[PDB]
RNA sequence: CUGACUGGGGCCUGUAGAGCACUGAUAGGGCUAGGGGGCCCACCAGCCUACCAAACCCUGUCAAACUCCGAAGGGUCCCAG
RNA sequence: CGCCUCCUAAAAGGUAACGGAGGCGCCCAAAGGUCCCCUCAGGCGGGACGGAAAUCCGCCGGAGAGCGCAAGGGUAGAAGG
RNA sequence: UCCCCCGUGCCCAUAGCGGCGUGGAACCACCCGUUCCCAUUCCGAACACGGAAGUGAAACGCGCCAGCGCCGAUGGUACUGGGCGGGCGACCGCCUGGGAGAGUAGGUCGGUGCGGGGGA
């Protein structure tokens, strides 16, 4: 493995912060990050285009990781959906490079939404997971205005090991996710 | 069988001999058939060719 | 009237009507009950002639429990023709009724306006019944 | 509460024959023993009527025992309404399940209460259409235990 | 990782407009930003901007008081 | 509920069963390899051997080598000779395959 | 995304830039730059990427902008709806709010012609 | 001597009856996603339903083409008369 | 008017009527062989565009999904991907 | 021979869901790594390999609990092979042999074969 500014943070400061805040009684009680899943659905390139591509390279920038295609499982005709059409991108970010993505986002993508002012506290899991979603690709510092070719989102699954939305939160927050409320 | 699902034969591409009869959708499939069948003559498999019926 | 609103096949084979009745045998509801004595296909107009009449006669009070459904299509062909070509068409619907059947319960009301009402709707129906009150044997089933 | 019951044994009549005889059919069990019963069937009319499953009756057998019993089961022939078979649970201390009436200061005429035998009420009151109210909201007085999910209507 | 279907993630340094600097890895070895999280308003503690109001409108409406006591 | 790890064991354990021969069943922990011989019309185990029994220690794939050939040595002493390879939930690879073609070189024959 | 959350477009001066942000019109554009010493005339293009943040945080700094200038303007129309004012009234049934007649035009107001049927003669 | 029929033993079955777990039907009540109903609102809400509206819960039922069940029998093989 | 599925059909098989309901007269070059791997529907909570329903995440979920097309049988310890 | 663990069968939920307690010496798992073999329609998650600092948190193993699930008598009944009656019928009754389903009491938080590691 290697050093990333986050990863270290999350044992030096983060992991003792959340033993002295809950009681953890075995080290592996302790939250952990487990994998970072990033969803384009795009659809917009259902027929219209292969745009797939420019979308997946763009995504392969921000992410260091390939996506890879997904396909429709049921055939829709409101959605103009037949089934198996590739209609998004799905890459799991885990390990340093779940770390190094998630350093970047806190460092510099959250911070370049414009209006941004915090975090939903409201959208975690449930169980101790977190959901967020993004309206530009550009809001990533690999990905420039001159590169892009059209404004494409994303959704971001960020899972724990917490077992509660209230342990989750601790550790999010802990790590440098600005929670609006 | 159909208009668009015809009956072919299989001809041994090395003897000659037409060998098996089968089907294809030539819609589906324009192309001509090549399957690797035992001859019978040749006493060994070869190519076979798809020909009219 | 009542009939099924959506049924899996129109038609069925006529019943047998072999049997005392399979449940139902026992006051649920209310207080007094109509029993049936004789098997018999209870008509849906049967029914609702036997209902209006204890409507009539506890005049809008009281309450009314029907504990039998007409689900069974009955078939008549149409009239002068000859056997064969198929199944008459659907005119109506019946309910199985068995003897020990409870097929209408009372409540709400005095013991002399159930009475009355019960002894009215009996004789709308195409069998003997007899007319029963809530016991103890009803409530321990 | 409470009320008493002659009871005879039997073994091999058949219950043809002893209800033509004018008595009826009936099983004595708990945890600890099962015995074919029959009491006379006019002398159990009288009782069951009042003492009707809520309330306890003991079978006086004719071994001088008193076995203290609740009314569990009561088949009856569906042509003419008539019972022709009857269940008596022999009560002892162990907690048992039983149907307990209601009296209000109405769906529910009685509830199913987990108690012990010593602990058996007459009554559980109520209190004051269309409204209701359900059994989590109820009395519960000593040694009584709502028996089912206090989802229900009363 | 498979082989030839990534792009190599190289250490990286990104530059703010508020002179920060940030030790990162990435597919660009450089990139510069106008804006970090050590310096948005929202991160940066209250950061009250343009805007100390709230509002002072309405009821702070006052100069003046000019009508007789 | 079943894993994948459950279902492909059962599906590969079901083929071998069908043809009726001796199952030389492995089992790979992440320290050690256990391998024994089953007739599964009786039941019973017929032979068996292991890193843990042997105490051998060192290179898993050359210690998973070497039961095979323990196994083997054993097993033509009580007339075992024809057996089915029974990988259970894992790819024939590695450790297992090292076991694999250890029972061979000692004269099993799969 | 430069200036503010804009970017502001190359090619053109830095002057005219500028006023491709919401909440800077061409008085504004004419102060920024000289309160910072960057000539008027510079191509967007041809400025120091230490006159970008110069140039950045007076106007980022000065005057609230883009997203916030919105959320202020909704935040008063929002107001004189809620107390039920006259112009509060007209904001709401989208009918002008400064005088103006409706009786004819008012279509920047009102939208698109919705043609109905009228009166008729007698023949 | 193998037969009809009969004794014992094993296997096969989905009817009678019953049941409601599946597919549908279905009476009363409670809790209720989509509303109608609507004091009404559209500035962004709402809010209340002695009415219909899935699911669930309780009471109560119906079915050739329903079955969580399931006989008596019936078939077939072996041994015996 | 031939063929298939269900019922009628009376728990082996078979069993009729101008009895109750449907389907076929094709298709597939993989929708065939084998090896390796994978496991559905739906419910709920979470997520830009995004909706009842596209794609993503968590939890529950034995099969109610899927198996080209009728029906029945069968089936995830696969016949499904 | 007995206890624990590992592997593998058999009965096919009295074996399951849930709640709790408990175990790391050994064994197992997670785990430490991703050079090597091999692997991801992306991902060392999986599959796989090399390891042994840590933890039984997850998984698994063993216990305790009857809320759910599952099993479930006895007795009585329905029905019925064979034999007889009754009713205009719809349908009913008797003898003899057989005998459910529902439900009641109640039971169940598994039992067992073979091999291997450990223990007394
Ligand atoms: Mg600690
Ligand atoms: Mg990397
Ligand atoms: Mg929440
Ligand atoms: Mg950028
Ligand atoms: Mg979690
Ligand atoms: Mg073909
Ligand atoms: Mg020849
Ligand atoms: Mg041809
Ligand atoms: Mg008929
Ligand atoms: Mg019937
Ligand atoms: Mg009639
Ligand atoms: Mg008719
Ligand atoms: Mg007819
Ligand atoms: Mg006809
Ligand atoms: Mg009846
Ligand atoms: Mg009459
Ligand atoms: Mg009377
Ligand atoms: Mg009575
Ligand atoms: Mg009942
Ligand atoms: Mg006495
Ligand atoms: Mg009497
Ligand atoms: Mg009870
Ligand atoms: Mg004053
Ligand atoms: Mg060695
Ligand atoms: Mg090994
Ligand atoms: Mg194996
Ligand atoms: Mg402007
Ligand atoms: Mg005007
Ligand atoms: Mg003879
Ligand atoms: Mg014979
Ligand atoms: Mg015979
Ligand atoms: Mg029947
Ligand atoms: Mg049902
Ligand atoms: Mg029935
Ligand atoms: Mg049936
Ligand atoms: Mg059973
Ligand atoms: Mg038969
Ligand atoms: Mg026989
Ligand atoms: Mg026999
Ligand atoms: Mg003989
Ligand atoms: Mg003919
Ligand atoms: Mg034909
Ligand atoms: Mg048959
Ligand atoms: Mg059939
Ligand atoms: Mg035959
Ligand atoms: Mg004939
Ligand atoms: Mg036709
Ligand atoms: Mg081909
Ligand atoms: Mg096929
Ligand atoms: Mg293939
Ligand atoms: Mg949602
Ligand atoms: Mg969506
Ligand atoms: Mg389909
Ligand atoms: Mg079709
Ligand atoms: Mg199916
Ligand atoms: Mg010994
Ligand atoms: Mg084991
Ligand atoms: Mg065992
Ligand atoms: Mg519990
Ligand atoms: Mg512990
Ligand atoms: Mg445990
Ligand atoms: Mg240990
Ligand atoms: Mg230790
Ligand atoms: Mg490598
Ligand atoms: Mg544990
Ligand atoms: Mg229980
Ligand atoms: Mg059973
Ligand atoms: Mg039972
Ligand atoms: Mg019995
Ligand atoms: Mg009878
Ligand atoms: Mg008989
Ligand atoms: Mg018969
Ligand atoms: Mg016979
Ligand atoms: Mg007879
Ligand atoms: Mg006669
Ligand atoms: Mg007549
Ligand atoms: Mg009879
Ligand atoms: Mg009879
Ligand atoms: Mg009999
Ligand atoms: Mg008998
Ligand atoms: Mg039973
Ligand atoms: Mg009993
Ligand atoms: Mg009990
Ligand atoms: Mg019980
Ligand atoms: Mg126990
Ligand atoms: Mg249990
Ligand atoms: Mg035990
Ligand atoms: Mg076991
Ligand atoms: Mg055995
Ligand atoms: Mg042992
Ligand atoms: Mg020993
Ligand atoms: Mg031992
Ligand atoms: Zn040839
Ligand atoms: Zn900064």
């Amino acid at each position: 493995p290697l050093d990333v500014a986050l990863k270290r943070k999350y044992y030096e400061e983060v992991r003792p912060e959340l033993i002295r805040r809950f009681g953890y009684q075995n080290v592996w009680e302790v939250p952990r990050l487990e994998k970072v899943v990033i969803n384009q659905g795009l659809g917009e390139a259902k027929e219209d285009a292969r745009i797939l591509e420019k979308a997946a390279q763009e995504l392969a920038l921000i992410t260091g990781q390939k996506p890879a295609v997904t396909r429709a499982k049921k055939s829709i005709s409101n959605f103009k959906l037949r089934k198996g059409m590739p209609i998004g991108l799905r890459v799991t970010l885990r390990r340093d490079r779940m770390w190094i993505f998630l350093e970047k986002l806190l460092n510099v993508a959250l911070p370049r939404i414009r209006d941004f002012r915090g975090l939903n506290p409201n959208s975690f899991d449930g169980r101790g997971n977190y959901n967020l979603g993004l309206r530009e690709q550009l809001i990533f510092p690999e990905i420039t205005y001159d590169m892009v070719d059209a404004l494409r989102g994303m959704d971001i699954a960020v899972v724990t090991t917490a077992e509660t939305d209230e342990e989750a939160r601790a550790l999010l927050e802990l790590l440098g996710f600005p929670f609006r409320k | 069988a159909s208009e668009v699902r015809i009956k072919l034969l299989l001809e041994c591409t090395e003897c000659k001999r037409r060998n098996y009869a089968t089907e294809k959708n030539k819609r589906n499939t324009p192309n001509k058939l090549e399957l690797r069948k035992y001859c019978p003559w040749c006493r060994k498999h070869t190519v076979h060719r798809e020909v009219k019926i | 009237m009542l009939m099924p609103r959506r049924m899996k096949y129109r038609k069925q084979q006529r019943g047998r009507l072999k049997g005392a009745t399979k449940g139902g045998d026992y006051v649920a509801f209310g207080d007094y009950g109509l029993v049936a004595l004789e098997p018999a296909w209870i008509t849906a107009q049967q029914i609702e002639a036997a209902r209006v009449a204890m409507v009539r006669h506890f005049r809008r009070g009281g309450k009314i429990f029907i504990r039998i459904f007409p689900d069974k299509p009955y078939t008549k062909k149409p009239l002068e023709v000859r056997m064969g070509k198929g199944k008459g068409n659907v005119e109506g619907y019946v309910a199985v009724v068995k003897p020990g059947r409870v097929m209408f319960e009372v409540a709400g009301v005095t013991e002399e306006q159930a009475m009355e009402a019960l002894r009215i709707a009996g004789h709308k129906l195409p069998i003997k019944t007899k007319i029963v009150r809530r016991d103890a044997y009803d409530e321990a089933q | 509460m409470e009320y008493r019951l002659k009871a005879y044994y039997r073994e091999g009549e058949k219950p043809s024959a002893l209800r033509r005889a004018g008595k009826l059919p009936g099983v004595m069990y708990n945890r600890h023993l099962n015995r074919k019963v029959y009491v006379d069937l006019v002398e159990f009319d009288k009782v069951f009527r009042q003492a009707s499953i809520h309330h306890v009756i003991v079978l006086e057998l004719p071994d001088g025992q008193s076995l203290p019993t609740l009314v569990r089961q009561v088949n009856l022939d569906k042509r003419r309404r008539r019972p022709e078979h009857v269940d008596f649970f022999v009560l002892s201390d162990e907690p048992v399940e039983m149907y307990v009436p209601l009296r209000f200061v109405e769906i529910h005429r009685d509830i199913l209460v987990k108690v012990s035998p010593r602990n058996i009420p007459e009554f559980i009151e109520v209190d004051v259409i269309g409204d209701s109210l359900h059994a989590s909201d109820l009395k519960l007085p000593p040694g009584v235990e709502l028996a089912v999910s206090p989802e229900e209507t009363i | 990782m498979k082989e030839g279907i990534h792009p190599k993630l190289v250490p990286a340094r990104i530059i703010c407009g508020c002179g920060n600097v940030i030790e990162t890895y990435s597919t660009k070895p450089e990139i510069y930003v106008e804006v970090c999280s050590k310096c948005h308003p929202f991160y940066t503690g209250q950061q009250r901007f343009v805007d100390t109001e709230g509002r002072v409108e309405r009821f702070q409406r006052r100069y003046g008081d000019s009508y007789r006591k | 509920r079943l894993t994948a790890y459950e279902r492909r064991k059962f599906r590969v354990r079901n083929r071998i069963k069908r043809t009726g021969r001796l199952r030389l069943s492995v089992f790979r922990s992440l320290k050690h390899i256990y391998a024994q011989i089953i007739d599964d019309e009786k039941g019973v185990t017929l032979v068996s051997a292991s890193s843990l029994a042997l105490k051998l220690k060192g290179n898993k794939t050359e210690v998973a080598r070497q039961v095979g050939r323990a196994l083997a040595e054993k097993a033509l002493a009580l007339g075992i000779k024809q057996v089915a390879f029974d990988r259970g939930p894992y790819k024939y690879h590695g450790r297992v395959k090292a076991l694999a073609e250890g029972a061979r070189e000692g004269g099993l024959e799969f | 995304a430069r200036i503010a959350g804009v970017e502001i477009p190359r090619n053109k001066r830095v002057d005219v830039a500028l006023t491709y942000i919401y909440g800077i019109g061409k008085a504004r554009a004419k102060e920024a730059l000289e309160k910072t010493g960057i000539n008027p005339a510079t191509r967007v293009k041809d400025l120091t990427e230490a006159e970008v943040v110069r140039l950045r945080e007076y106007v980022e700094n000065t005057w609230k902008l883009e997203g916030e200038l919105r959320a202020e303007v909704a935040a008063n129309i929002k107001r004189l709806m809620d107390i039920g004012c006259y112009r509060g009234l007209r904001h709401r049934r989208g009918l002008p709010v400064r005088g103006q007649r409706t009786r004819t035009n008012a279509r920047t107001r009102k939208g698109p012609r919705k043609t109905v049927a009228g009166k008729k003669k007698a023949p």
